[PDB]
């Protein structure tokens, strides 16, 4: 890390960095105009301007620990999808204190998140227009179909981790700091995922869960977009399960068995469910409620797969050849599916790819 | 998490609390409508 001042007097940072994709050959990377854009207990997120191209980038600086167990760099080097934020470069750096080593992820910059836009609408006592709910959820389910095809489970699906370009309506999944390639028979830590979005089998302590925990989290995101606030606001891990049961009713013995078989014998109090049509506002579109009911299932194998979710009738308007964004410009890329993306259910492409986009 | 026997007891206790709150809620409706 060397530093220079160019014309206009800005502070220029120059490093040697490895490309996120392609051959392992380090290159000089120079950027300027750095400012703090995000925060964590173990790092910082910056915006910067690449000197050669002038493009805005994001730099995620994550403190390195031996016991940290972070698969983020390894996963990001492998991923290449229009709904996942691209790793341009990565490099290591040292902080001001001794033995303070940081991994630096130079990412494509995206100006907003689904959380901030939803909060902005919520603060104005308004709901996000349904076309954006369809567009955002569709692209999220698309990105989950991609990573799940590699066995990779995000494990932290939430609105803050959904990057958003409001001009184009493009969504990009980010924050792979909890992501893992799930291997059958190898246990996974059950205290994972942010509390409001945490699947019930995780709260039950299941270590043999699958990538369907992301679909539960996506259901929470969709419900939050319809409601204007989180649907399951737990005060704690056990309270989170209580908040879920307050809406969905007490899980049956067979649903408990599918979440964690160690609990099948317990007689839990029968909490009457709220009907789905009473959970949301009266004018909430009925297909949004229906799709949400197929994501927020206790039994994980009963949840829709991300490819099935993309084919749900709630997204039919996206497949209409006349569909366009409300501002006037046409929708982002939606039907350029790859073989890797469709590998879970290859026959579904005849539904996911309408004739006008097959052309 | 933890021992399932311990977690199930805590969950049962909290869910019983939910039932009591909901039952008290409807009784409060009846008391208010009686006024
Ligand atoms: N590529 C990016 N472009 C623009 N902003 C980003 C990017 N990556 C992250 N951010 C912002 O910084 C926040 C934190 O980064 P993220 O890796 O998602 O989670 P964490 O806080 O755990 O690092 C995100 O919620 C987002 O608001
Ligand atoms: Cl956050
Ligand atoms: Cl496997
Ligand atoms: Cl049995
Ligand atoms: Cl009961
Ligand atoms: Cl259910
Ligand atoms: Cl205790
Ligand atoms: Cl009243
Ligand atoms: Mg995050």
């Amino acid at each position: 890390m060397k530093v220079s001042r160019d014309k206009d007097g800005s502070k220029v940072t120059t490093v040697v960095a490895t490309p996120g994709q392609g051959p392992d050959r380090p290159q000089e990377v120079s950027y300027t105009d750095t400012k703090v854009i995000g925060n964590g207990s173990f790092g910082v997120v910056y915006q910067a301007k690449l000197c050669d191209s002038g493009e805005l980038v994001a730099i995620k600086k994550v403190l390195q620990d031996k016991r940290f167990k972070n698969r983020e760099l390894q996963i990001m080097r492998k991923l290449d999808h229009c709904n996942i934020v691209r790793l341009r470069y990565f490099f290591y750096s040292s902080g001001e204190k001794k033995d303070e080593v940081y991994l630096n992820l130079v990412l494509d910059y995206v100006p907003e998140t689904v959380y901030r836009v939803a909060r902005h609408y919520s603060r104005a006592k308004q709901t996000l227009p349904v076309i954006y709910v369809k567009l955002y959820m569709y692209q999220l389910f698309r990105s989950l179909a991609y990573i799940h095809s590699f066995g990779i489970c995000h494990r932290d699906i939430k609105p803050q981790n959904l990057l958003l370009d409001p001009d184009t309506a493009v969504l990009k999944l980010c924050d792979f700091g909890s992501a893992k390639q799930l291997v059958r028979g190898e246990p996974n830590v059950s205290y994972i995922c942010s509390r409001y979005y945490r699947a019930p089998e995780l709260i039950f302590g299941a270590t043999d869960y699958t990538s369907s925990i992301d679909v539960w989290s996506a259901g929470c995101v969709l419900a939050e977009l319809l409601l204007g606030q989180p649907i399951f606001p737990g005060d704690s891990g056990v309270d989170q399960l209580v908040e879920i049961i307050k809406v969905l009713g007490t899980p049956t013995r067979e649903q408990i068995r599918e979440m964690n078989p160690n609990y099948t014998e317990f007689k839990f109090p029968q909490i009457k469910a709220h009907p789905w049509t009473k959970v949301f506002r009266p004018r909430t579109p009925p297909e949004a409620i229906a799709l949400c009911s197929r994501l927020l299932e206790y039994t994980p194998t009963a949840r829709l797969t991300p490819l099935e979710a993309c084919a749900h009738s709630f997204f039919d308007e996206l497949r209409d050849p006349n569909v366009k964004l409300p501002n006037g410009r046409d929708t982002p890329a939606l039907f350029n599916f790859t073989t890797q993306e469709l590998s879970s259910n290859p026959p579904l492409a005849t539904i996911l790819i309408p004739p006008h986009a097959r052309h | 998490g933890v021992e399932p026997q311990k977690f199930a007891e805590e969950l049962i206790h909290r869910l019983e609390a939910v039932q009591r709150t909901r039952e008290a809620e409807e009784k409060l409706e009846e008391r208010l409508k009686r006024v």
